[PDB]
């Protein structure tokens, strides 16, 4: 104990920075190959480390297109998060004038909570995970195939060239883990990838619902 | 008028039409009634480059 | 072409190896029961002597 | 175990109202003091306590003997066993073995 506690604490963070890099942040090479010592070195054992503050992360930014766009992750402790807390983040979060931030649970939270989880404001987004989800990267898994998200003038070529109108292509849901993951608002458009039983590829569309 | 597949199995071919094991062709059954129906007596035998 | 009764009799040699294998089979049969109720088997690594 | 009252026959109750505890009816007023201690339960009901630990907890139970397998004899399994139902019937030990692409794992 101490250990495993350790380790469930490094597989987190390689999984939520690696989350990041894949919607496009800024992260930095030298962090993907931290190794669980290196964790070790950075941050002592469980007793010595305080949970709800020394995993907190916000340097990452929307480099690709804005460096100007900054949000934040919390590890909340509590083992279900309450109000005063979400506002303590929603707080801290007009002090830095940022849109979006992480939510990671370790068991869960009040359904009152879960209510104002849908209208703290057009401008204030929070997405909400599970400690048992990130724990693995779903991503990596080997019956995922490859979602590729894709711009506005992708879309139009596409629909372009079938002729379709945006609502005859197959759907996934707005709430699926890789939709969710991957944090895709409705009406975007996804490519998936599949890989062929041979070195063939087959290419397939779905419009998010 | 709603999309189920963008091509019919993913190759678009027909599964009565399958003289292999799921792929149309077997090239060593071609080639070889190729060689017994076609015998060229004149023609010279060919090497790897050409 | 045709069936009768002579496609079907058993010969010489067959009636020799099947008294022959008759009498080692229920051996071995008896053998394994010997071992259960007297409890000596060994029982296989997948489930009970039964 | 379970007690009958010698003068009514219903069953007995567990009570303290006085300096030391009693076994008493609920019908006649007869009823012993305790004085000693009996040592027979019913043998209380908790499920299954199977991943008290799961997944790959501390190290402090590490082991020096193994066995070893028939066919292959790669280096990674150590011994574990396990239990049945309770405190009157015996324990079991499987054999469990796991790389990739098979299913093995011996009783
Ligand atoms: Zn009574």
């Amino acid at each position: 104990d101490d250990e495993e506690e350790t380790y469930r604490l490094w597989k987190i963070r390689k999984t939520i920075m690696q989350l990041c890099h894949d919607r496009g942040y800024l992260v930095t090479q030298d962090e993907l190959d931290q190794t669980l010592e290196e964790f070790k070195a950075q941050s002592g054992d469980k007793p010595s480390e305080g949970r709800p503050r020394r995993t907190d992360l916000t340097v990452l930014v929307a480099h690709n297109d804005d460096p100007t766009d900054q949000m934040f992750v919390f590890f909340p402790e509590e083992p279900k998060v309450g109000i005063k807390t979400i506002k303590v983040y929603c707080q801290r979060m007009q002090e830095e004038n940022i849109t979006r931030a992480l939510i990671v649970v370790q068991q869960g939270m009040t359904p009152s909570a879960k209510q104002s989880l849908v209208d703290m404001a057009p401008k204030y987004i929070l997405e909400q995970f599970l400690q048992q989800e990130l724990l693995i990267n779903i991503t990596e898994h080997e019956l995922v195939p490859e979602h590729v998200v894709m711009t506005k003038e992708e879309v139009t070529e596409l629909l372009a060239r079938y002729k379709l109108r945006e609502n005859q292509l197959p759907r996934i849901q707005a709430g699926d883990p890789v939709a969710r993951y991957f944090g895709i608002k409705r009406g975007q458009v996804v490519k998936i990838i599949r890989p062929s039983e041979t070195a063939g590829r087959y290419i397939t569309y779905r419009l998010v619902q | 008028g709603d999309i189920i597949q963008f091509i019919y199995g993913g190759d678009g071919l027909d599964p009565a039409a399958m003289e292999g094991k799921d792929e149309p062709l077997e090239f060593k059954r071609v080639l070889d009634n190729i060689k017994a129906v076609f015998p060229c007596p004149s023609e010279p035998a060919l090497s790897k480059n050409e | 072409f045709s069936i009768g009764i002579g496609d079907v009799t058993p010969g010489q040699g067959l009636l020799k190896a099947k008294y022959e294998l008759l009498n080692a089979g229920y051996k071995k049969c008896d053998e394994y029961i010997e071992a259960l109720n007297t409890g000596k088997l060994q029982q296989q690594p997948g489930c009970t002597a039964e | 175990m379970l007690l009958f009252c010698p003068g009514c026959g219903n069953g007995l109750i567990v009570e303290e109202g006085q300096r030391c505890h009693r076994f008493s009816c609920n019908t006649c007023p007869y009823v012993h003091n305790i004085t000693r201690k009996v040592t027979n339960r019913k043998y209380p009901k908790l499920k299954e306590v199977d991943d008290v630990l799961g997944g790959a907890a501390a190290w402090e139970n590490v082991d020096s003997t193994a066995e070893s397998c028939p066919k292959c004899e790669h280096p990674r399994a150590y011994f574990m066993q396990l239990q049945t139902r309770s405190a009157d019937e015996p324990m079991t030990t499987f054999y469990k073995c796991c790389n990739a692409q098979c299913g093995h794992r011996w009783r």
